[PDB]
């Protein structure tokens, strides 16, 4: 099949051959296939499903970044990414507590422009923490 | 010793001695490695010691001809207060040359303003 | 002077030996800890240099100034340099290569610009008397990814508006 | 030299350590007693070896004291302990 | 010298000298840079130098009140044979504490069997 | 003395003397730190002083038996011209070896062509 490379300014999150992947996007989620149509796009707060050889998935949090599909070997660049068991349900629930406070504590437009991103971070974590259980 | 001089004077003198000894060690480092290589604590000690070194200077009456300047007399109380002032922060901001052959600490600020 | 003075001199040299050994060990500790940061930063940049492989060659490629080759009249260099001395012949052996290349362009009249990170670059190229468009100093152990942006802010704004026609990075 | 050769031990008092505020001014590592722990009570004999070795470690770490901000915490502990014993 | 002690003794002593000198060099690297820097051949000379250094220890008949172990007398041929053995890489596999205070190598192999 | 020798000879001699004295002043820094710490003008002082030291060498006819190379006789004008050229930097591009044991500056440049 094909090779996937996942990196962030802090660490290399993954590197190796993979069977298929489902990845977040700017408008909506997208599934990549071997030899897929080459594309590049920014990604909204979410995660990526890494289904490797023999069908074993792992779940990587992608709080923000860009994905590249020009070659057969694909590439994910992450402004912030967290490995699926360094995070936990308690951490996403703390993010939920934070975001639900800031929604009540943001009252203008600029501060809501920040609280909405805080909420998006919390929601993407609350999503990946559930996907992690598979 | 404290039984004569009192603890005030004894503590002031021992403090001055310790500061100058430490600076005499730091000066050797500076001469080759440069003052940028020191700890910031050691840099501050070097600064304040190099000030104390000049504050010990005093223009003398009898040396009027040599210094072309009038000589100064200082009381013991004022001397103690001046050296306490340099050992603490009160005059960290004056240059070194502001102390040289001045007189009291109360006029070193004046030389600094003139410098 | 006499044997008393000579003995004092020997004491000073012994003190210097001890200090110049302690800051050898401390320096080695920093060099390994910074090797960890280098090894962590390497994959992200390597992947980025693979990503620009797409921009380098495909079948359909839109316009973008940072990718369009431009006729050259003015070239810029970002020079990284030390905050600290005692590094030996590190800075100058970089700076002479920089000046050889800069002289090579200046031979044909192509203009040149410099932006510096680090004290010694500022001092050296102010002594040579070259241009300096932007600056940053005080990086210490490790600078933040955001705190060095001034020089690249100006250099990117210069390549956008055609103030620059090439941009270079210069390092050991 | 004669008296150094005749006696059983030496207590070196140092001017640098006296101007530096170490009032007893005894210079360890160069001062010595060849009788040692035989002269000494059981409690003092038991306790004093820690002082001996602690000042031994302090002497070498004193060179690092200028830039001891970047050190192993074990070495930092040894240095702070040498200072507090001194 | 070879003309006095013979070539075997000379080569053995020179080998021990070279190995201990090299170990005293590699201790500097182990301190300044750590064991990761050290190659698999340099690790071998360190591992052998520790064993050579401990095999230099010996229990004295007059020290028995300190060690609590009966003294040993080692003939010149036996000590040459032991150090030559360790240098040639036989007995490489024994623990380094099998060599400490043991005596000759034929007793180090007995110590390792129960250590 | 400028009256007897004239100004060019006197100035050349005092220039050589000054550069070599400054090189003596720098050698104690160079011994501990090495040359890389020097300023870019101090490095030029060293680079010229070393060439001056080499250019003072000369093959002698009585030293033909010792060196094996033909002796040289040098007119005073050639000496003044050569050292003035070295101090002015006319030959800053030649290596040090070009100046060792050459009779005149022309011979230095011919030696430099073959290093």
């Amino acid at each position: 099949t094909y090779h996937l490379d996942v990196v962030s300014a802090e660490q290399q999150m993954f590197s190796g051959l993979v069977e298929k992947i489902q990845v977040t996007g700017s408008e909506g989620e997208l599934g990549i296939y071997p030899g897929h149509a080459p594309l590049l796009t920014a990604i909204k707060p979410g995660m990526i499903r890494i289904v490797k050889q023999h069908g074993h998935e792992e779940f990587i949090y992608l709080s923000g970044g860009i994905l590249e599909v020009q070659p057969g070997n694909v590439t994910v660049l992450a402004d912030t990414a967290i490995r699926g068991q360094d995070l936990d349900e308690a951490r996403a629930m703390e993010a939920k507590r934070k975001a639900e406070e800031h929604i009540s504590s943001s009252h203008g437009d600029v501060d809501y422009a920040q609280a909405s991103a805080e909420l998006a971070k919390a929601i993407a974590q609350l999503r990946v923490i559930e996907l992690t259980k598979k | 010793d404290p039984l004569v001089v009192g603890q005030e004077h004894y503590d002031t003198a021992r403090g001055v001695q310790s500061i100058l000894q430490r600076y005499q060690e730091l000066k050797d480092i500076i001469a080759i490695l440069g003052m940028d290589e020191l700890s910031e604590e050691d840099k501050l000690v070097v600064a304040r010691a190099r000030k104390i070194q000049r504050f010990l200077s005093q223009p003398f009456f009898v040396a009027e001809v040599f210094t072309g300047s009038p000589g100064k007399y200082v009381s013991l109380k004022d001397t103690i207060r001046g050296f306490k002032g340099i050992m603490e922060g009160e005059y960290d901001h004056l240059p070194e040359q502001a102390f040289y052959m001045v007189g009291s600490i109360e006029e070193a600020v004046e030389k600094a303003k003139k410098l | 002077a006499g044997a008393k003075d000579i003995r004092s001199k020997i004491a000073s040299v012994q003190n210097t030996q001890k200090i110049t050994k302690a800051m050898e060990m401390v320096a080695a500790s920093k060099m390994r800890k910074s090797q960890d940061r280098m090894a962590a930063s390497r994959p992200y940049a390597e992947t980025m240099r693979k990503v620009i492989g797409h921009l380098a060659h495909g079948n359909l490629e839109y316009k973008h100034p940072y990718l369009e080759d431009r006729d050259v009249k003015r070239v810029g260099y970002l020079v990284v340099s030390t905050d600290r001395g005692l590094a030996g012949g590190l800075n100058i052996n970089l700076f002479k290569k920089l000046l050889a290349e800069m002289k090579t362009w200046t031979d044909k009249g192509v203009q040149a610009d410099l932006a510096m990170i680090g004290s010694k670059g500022v001092s050296f190229f102010n002594s040579v008397g070259g241009n300096v468009v932007a600056q940053v100093t005080g990086m210490g152990d490790n600078p933040s990814l955001s705190e060095l942006i001034g020089p690249v802010k100006v250099m990117l704004q210069a390549y956008d508006e055609g103030r620059l026609d090439k941009l270079y990075i210069v390092s050991n | 030299t004669n008296v150094i050769s005749i006696t059983d031990g030496q207590i070196f008092l140092e001017t640098n350590l006296f101007n530096a505020g170490i009032r007893p001014a005894v210079n360890p590592g160069i001062s010595v007693s060849r009788v040692g722990g035989a002269a000494q009570t059981k409690i003092m004999k038991k306790l004093s070896g820690g002082i001996r070795t602690a000042l031994a470690q302090y002497r070498e770490l004193a060179a690092f004291s200028q830039f001891a901000s970047d050190l192993d915490d074990a070495t930092r502990k040894q240095l702070d302990h040498g200072q507090k014993v001194t």
